[PDB]
């Protein structure tokens, strides 16, 4: 799954099978869970 | 990690990483080891406190040993232990940042009369000085109390910063609920606090907030906690002080931020770039100031609790001495504890009780004297204080909520950068850098108080005996008036009833008789302790602990505690009902300078006042929430703790009863040696099962009492808030109307529109959010505990890495997996399935739970597809040793579930028709409380049986998946420590089943470009065939038996070449191979026909029924596909919406 990992002080986007070894909801804090935010008239800041 | 590992207590002095240094200005010297830049460990007792102290000054809960850490062996063990803990902390990015920050956090230097540092240790000869921010010692006088002290008070309060000494105790820990305290987090707490000292931001000793109302005392008295400790210690408590907006302030915060900037500035303009100084100092300073002061205030244990997945006490965690009697456990590094923390985690770590537990000083805050009518003492019980300082006096009454307003904190710490700053080598020492250390002395006052009515602490105490022989009794008065005195107080009704029913019986001789006894002991204990009843309350339905009243003597004067509680409500459980103090406000005046303003400006200026006001409302509400927590929840948490202690007291009684019976049989009986051996192993498992049951009960009292406390906020506190707020906005509304009428420069139409814009109503302050109330108690710890204690003992996962197949267990338990290297993986129902070839391939799972026993319950489930050949009985999966345990076999066309105990009693149950080479979901449920076996195949319940006749199934700790002689596929294998219900099975089965994939007759994924034959749900054995009528060709089924129509051959096609598997809502073209390739079209009569030209082919939407796993549906333009009425005789495939629902289900068989 796509997620992130610390390399030095950089958090780099990673695909890591370590996620696939995990059960579903674990904590609330995953690292492989994402949100997709489209520009929406209801929010409307300046891109 | 790269903490210095090269040290032992016998390491020679090198004057670099090992020194002998002077303690403050004293005549005393000590050895110190440098484990990291500016960070030292001094593996002896703190020098500043006498090791032998007067009896009068020994604090409650303390352990005093002058010979502790005296020997070289102990000192080394210490030094290694700390090194081990620092390694663990440094091994996680969060704690690595913390240590790095602390390292670069050097105090601000003084000026010329070049710059003089205050953080250094002096050599004894006073010609050599070593840079140190932090020095970690062993304990002071009291060897269970950690501490963090400052080198110089002044420098800790003034923005310069001061060196920090830490007193730590790596060797003892205690249990809180189900887990052991992790010394690593205990040390992180001391480290966080030193940040305050290193930055010179230590608050006045007087900056103190209310922590806990002392509801034990006859008078009104609060425990207080310094802001520093509240902010550092984490848990829930801080959420009440630290709020948005803030209802609580002090000049401390604004001023600390001020002085910080002053010092930053002195650095920026002067020190940085000054060549007279040098990098080892100025570079560190530069990093110290990359931080914001706010980052330190926002940093606390809750954060590390999460990052390290460490459990910690989350409620009143600085008051625990009052709520709890600690029992200490030894920790050996690294056998018990290593760089990954406790071996086997905080729950299941095996730690030995400390022999020191008996040396613990007991000095009660008050003593409850329970007399009888004749004024003579029946019992004397102890209540212990929290340790905190008190009053003085009431904070809420005299605190004015200010009307005028004037996650990650380690983000800005750079590890790489800091690690490259050369160590401080040449130090120019500042002479007076420290205070004479003065030890704290404390005399503990005790109150005696008399009562004719037993307090909860009385009923608790009656639940203990030191009598080797004792009897359970449900009469409290009889127990404490005992002329024995052998009686002990118990509410376990089912257990007492069972014990009585067997009183006259012939003694236990067979092992079988012991098991029958032990099992009933266990079931009855479970029934007694987990008892709950749901009731309707003011705020809802609450799940009530049934025995609560009989345990603590609360609402216990009725014949039923439950109905009396339903009657009187949540507030009736606590002793101090009215603690609220209406807060002092800032009265409302609108400036006289706005009286003549023009509309636009008047308008937008009242808008500002409107916001300030609504924010002010929010502050007030917060203030009420804090009072609730401090005054009210504190009392429910006391109830929670006492109730939990009651459960432990009862559990202990049970275990002792069991242990005596086992000990006795082993002592004198004819039971075979080998028999006794099994009995001993088995009983151990039962004692675990009893703790698991105790745990369910301790969760019950937590939910019950937390809900109650929240109900008290809605029912009692909240409405007082609402009263206060409508008086408040009624006032505001007045003053604002009176103001607007007095406005000179606006007209009358303007006044009415303005008054209307600015008016407040109740909705402006109805802040109650019940979900937020509930979410308070979900901490990282509560979550971690859920995940560590959930029913999964095995959850099998598998996936394909490049050049590797991965198999593992997600349960988070101790399960070990061993498997053939060449085992292959194939997509199953929802995921990759294991392929066992039947010949050499096997896999095995190891968990101590797997051995089962007499009293535990479990469930096994998995998906299985078997390419069925032989009828011969063959091991598939099971756990068996010495011919006990369970096995699932392949037999005939089905499975057999076998269960057999050590006495030879058996379950042998044939499950018909499981090898069709179609996937099936097998669920097996073993319930010892209901004595019930449940077996499900797919969505059906195939067997429901009594297992009252099966006793001890103790097997090995290994489950073996063999699948002898029958190549098969296994997917999602799971073991649970609890039984499964029919609702759960259905939910598991169907949830997994809709992943968007369409399936073939075998519930394998439907593939594009693969040849299938087509079947209608209604005639399941009759394939679709093609027949021509008028020089064109249609699709029907064969109702003329062997009319020698050939089964027609189908292939699904996708507009997308890359698409492999068929999914819900896909657009599809149906093709057939006859002579050439023929594609499906819809006629004008809605009858399907095979045609020549792919272009004309109709694109159909494929989908499926959520409850029919192997079937699919087909539609065009909203018109679904089904079988027509009899015609030829032939039944045509037609596109029509008016037939029976069953006719729209199809399946493809390969």
């Amino acid at each position: 799954f796509i997620g992130f990992h610390q390399f030095n002080n950089i958090a780099k986007l990673v695909a890591s099978n370590w996620y696939n070894r995990q059960i579903e909801r674990s904590s609330r804090t995953l690292g492989c869970s994402w949100e997709f935010i489209p520009v929406d008239d209801g929010w409307g800041e300046r891109p | 990690m790269n903490i210095n590992d090269n040290l032992s207590i016998n390491s020679p002095v090198d004057n670099k990483n090992v020194v002998v240094v002077r303690a403050r200005k004293t005549d005393t010297v000590f050895k110190a080891f440098k484990v990291a830049p500016n960070i030292w460990v001094a593996p002896e007792r703190y020098y500043g406190e006498s090791l032998s102290i007067d009896e009068e000054y020994k604090v409650d809960g303390g352990i005093y040993d002058s010979n502790f850490l005296s020997q070289d062996s102990e000192k080394d063990k210490f030094l290694q232990a700390i090194i081990t803990l620092l390694k663990r902390i440094n091994s996680t990015n969060a704690g690595e940042k913390l240590l790095s920050l602390i390292s670069t956090a050097i105090p601000f230097p003084y000026g010329y009369i070049g710059y003089r540092e205050t953080n250094y240790l002096s050599s004894e000869d006073n010609k050599s000085f070593y840079a140190s921010n932090i020095v970690i010692f062993g304990p002071g006088a009291n060897i269970v109390e950690n501490n963090t002290v400052f080198y110089k008070k002044e420098d800790a309060e003034n923005g310069m910063g001061t060196m920090t000494e830490i007193w730590f105790q790596p060797f003892l820990t205690y249990k809180y609920d189900e887990f052991y305290i992790d010394p690593a987090i205990e040390l992180i707490k001391c480290l966080i606090k030193s940040l305050y000292f290193l930055y010179g931001i230590k608050p006045s000793d007087d900056l103190v907030i209310p922590y806990r109302l002392r509801s034990e005392l006859e008078n009104i008295e609060y425990s207080q906690l310094n802001i520093v400790d509240l902010l550092v210690s984490g848990g829930i408590d801080p959420k009440f002080i630290n709020t948005d907006p803030y209802w609580f302030t002090d000049n401390y915060f604004s001023n600390a931020k001020k002085v910080f900037e002053d010092h930053r500035n002195i650095y920026e303009t002067e020190i940085e770039g000054n060549n007279a100084i040098g990098n080892d100092i100025k570079l560190r300073l530069k990093q110290k100031f990359r931080i914001n002061i706010n980052d330190i205030w926002e940093l606390n244990l809750n954060y590390f609790s999460k990052e390290f997945s460490i459990m910690m006490p989350d409620r009143f965690n600085n008051a625990l001495k009052h709520f709890y009697r600690k029992q200490y456990y030894k920790i050996d590094y690294p056998e018990n504890y290593s760089i990954n923390g406790f071996v086997n985690g905080q729950i299941n770590a095996q730690l030995s009780l400390s022999d020191r537990n008996q040396d613990i000083i007991n000095k009660p805050e008050e003593i409850i004297n329970l007399l009888n009518g004749n004024n003579v003492s029946l019992m004397r019980s102890n209540i212990y204080g929290d340790g905190l300082k008190s009053t003085v006096d009431d904070f809420y009454s005299n605190y004015k909520i200010p009307y005028n307003r004037a996650d990650s904190s380690l983000d800005n710490v750079n590890i790489g950068v800091i690690d490259n700053i050369p160590e401080i080598i040449d130090v120019n020492p500042y002479k007076e850098n420290c205070d004479k250390f003065s030890p704290v002395q404390k005399i503990t006052s005790t109150r005696e108080i008399n009562t004719n009515i037993p307090w909860p602490i009385n009923y608790l105490q009656a639940q203990n005996t030191n009598n080797e022989k004792f009897s359970l009794s449900s009469d409290f008065v009889e127990v404490v008036s005992s002329k024995d005195k052998s009686l002990v107080y118990s509410f376990l009704s089912n257990v007492m009833f069972y014990l009585d029913s067997i009183k006259d019986n012939s003694p236990i001789d067979t092992d079988k008789k012991y098991y029958l006894w032990l099992r009933e002991i266990f079931r009855n204990y479970s029934f007694d302790i987990t008892a709950t009843q749901e009731i309707n309350t003011n705020c809802g339905i609450n799940k009530v602990v049934t025995w609560f009243g009989k345990a603590l003597n609360i609402l216990n004067t009725s014949d039923s505690f439950v109905e009396e509680f339903q009657n009187l409500g949540a507030i009736s459980l606590i002793n101090k009902k009215e603690n609220l103090s209406m807060p002092i406000i800032e009265s409302y005046e609108i400036p006289n300078d706005m009286l003549g303003l023009p509309l636009n400006d008047l308008n937008e200026k009242l808008f500002n006042i409107y916001s300030k006001n609504t924010a002010y409302f929010k502050k007030i509400y917060y203030n009420f929430l804090d009072q609730w927590w401090t005054q009210y929840y504190s009392q429910y948490f006391d109830l929670i703790c006492m109730a939990k202690r009651s459960v432990l007291a009862q559990e202990t009684l049970i275990k002792r009863i069991i242990q005596k019976k086992l000990s006795y049989l082993i002592g004198n009986s004819n039971i075979s040696s080998d028999n006794l051996a099994l009995m001993n192993l088995t009983t151990t498992n039962t004692l675990r099962d009893i703790s698991n049951e105790s745990q369910i009960a301790m969760n019950n009292v937590d939910s019950f009492l937390n809900n109650a406390a929240i109900c008290v906020f809605e029912s009692n506190i909240y409405p007082k808030f609402i009263s206060f707020m409508e008086q408040c906005i009624n006032n505001i509304n007045i003053k604002t109307k009176e103001f607007i009428q007095k406005c000179t420069n606006i007209n009358e139409d303007e006044k009415l529109q303005l008054i209307n814009q600015n008016v407040f109503n109740s909705l402006d302050f109805e802040f109650l959010n019940i979900q937020n109330m509930k979410s308070l108690f979900s901490s990282e710890t509560a979550l971690l505990i859920k995940e560590e204690t959930w029913p999964y003992e095995l959850v099998l996962y598998a996936f394909k890495e490049p050049g590797n197949n991965v198999i593992g267990d997600a349960s988070g338990k101790n399960t070990s997996i061993e498997y053939s290297k060449d085992i292959g993986l194939v997509y199953g129902i929802n995921s990759d399935a294991l392929y066992l070839n039947g010949s050499n391939q096997s896999i095995s799972f190891s968990n101590d739970f797997f051995e089962n026993g007499l009293t535990n319950s479990f469930s096994i489930y998995f998906w299985l597809r078997n390419l069925g050949k032989d009828t011969i009985k063959s091991k598939l999966i099971g756990s068996k040793e010495d011919n006990c345990g369970w096995e699932i076999y392949f037999q005939d066309t089905g499975l057999v579930f076998n269960m057999i105990d050590s006495n030879g009693n058996e379950k042998n149950i044939y499950l018909s028709d499981v090898s069709n080479n179609s996937w099936h979901y097998i669920t097996i449920s073993v319930d010892r409380l209901k004595e019930q076996l449940l077996i499900f195949i797919d969505d059906n319940l195939v067997a429901n049986e009594s297992i009252k006749e099966i006793l001890n199934i103790y097997s090995s700790n290994i489950i073996s998946l063999l699948s002898e002689n029958n190549p098969s596929y296994i997917e999602g294998l799971t073991i649970l420590n609890k039984p499964t219900t029919s609702q759960e099975v259905l939910s598991n089965y169907f949830e997994v089943l809709n992943n968007s994939y369409i399936r073939d007759s075998n519930e394998e994924r439907l593939e594009y470009n693969k040849t299938y034959q087509l079947y209608n749900y209604v005639f399941s054995d009759k394939p679709i065939c093609e027949v021509k009528q008028n020089n064109n060709i249609y699709l029907t089924i064969n109702n003329t038996n062997n009319l020698n129509l050939q089964a027609s051959k189908f292939k699904l096609l996708s507009i997308n070449p890359n698409k492999q598997y068929v999914q819900k809502l896909d657009e599809v073209i149906i093709s057939v191979l006859d002579n050439m390739e023929k594609y499906i079209d819809i006629s004008e009569d809605n009858r399907l026909q095979l045609i020549d030209n792919k272009n004309n082919a109709k694109k159909m939407i494929i989908s499926n029924d959520i409850f029919i796993s192997n079937c699919l549906t087909l539609s065009y333009n909203g018109k679904y596909i089904c079988l027509s009425m009899k015609d030829e005789n032939h039944n045509w495939m037609i596109c029509n919406n008016d037939m029976s629902k069953y006719l729209y289900l199809w399946s493809f068989k390969p």
